[PDB]
């Protein structure tokens, strides 16, 4: 075919992997930053649930 | 002229008025900090594939 077909994909190829290695990075900092300070969607750790707690009037005011 | 109540007649709510205030923060809550930002907007595919070392898609 000729050497610019080659040039091309080689540039393409390339592009790609610059984009793979950006990311990879960008998810490892995401991740530590995530568990360093959990405030995005990654490493919630659970919690005891509102749903289960009882709001009614108890026998004793004081509560 | 009093009438002693039945037998199932002290035992239920009642419905007392009032004019005092209804405390408007009882057990004295605090802030209940904001939650996280969720994340929206469309679910686009995962850029040039799974990312995982020479696995191309």
């Amino acid at each position: 075919d000729g050497p610019e077909k080659n040039y091309e994909k080689t540039l393409a190829i390339l592009q790609i992997e610059s984009e793979k290695a950006e990311l990879r990075l960008k998810e490892q900092e995401v991740r530590r930053l995530m568990r360093a300070r959990g405030d995005g969607p990654w490493y919630q750790f659970p919690t005891p649930e509102k749903e289960f707690i009882d709001h009614s009037p108890k026998a004793t005011p004081d509560n | 002229g009093w009438v002693r109540p039945d037998l199932g007649q002290l035992s239920k709510v009642t419905k007392v008025k009032t004019d005092r205030p209804l405390p408007e923060n009882p057990y004295h809550s605090r802030a209940r900090p904001e939650p996280n930002p969720v994340i929206e907007g469309d679910l686009k595919p995962a850029k040039h594939g799974t990312r995982f070392f020479f696995w191309t898609v």
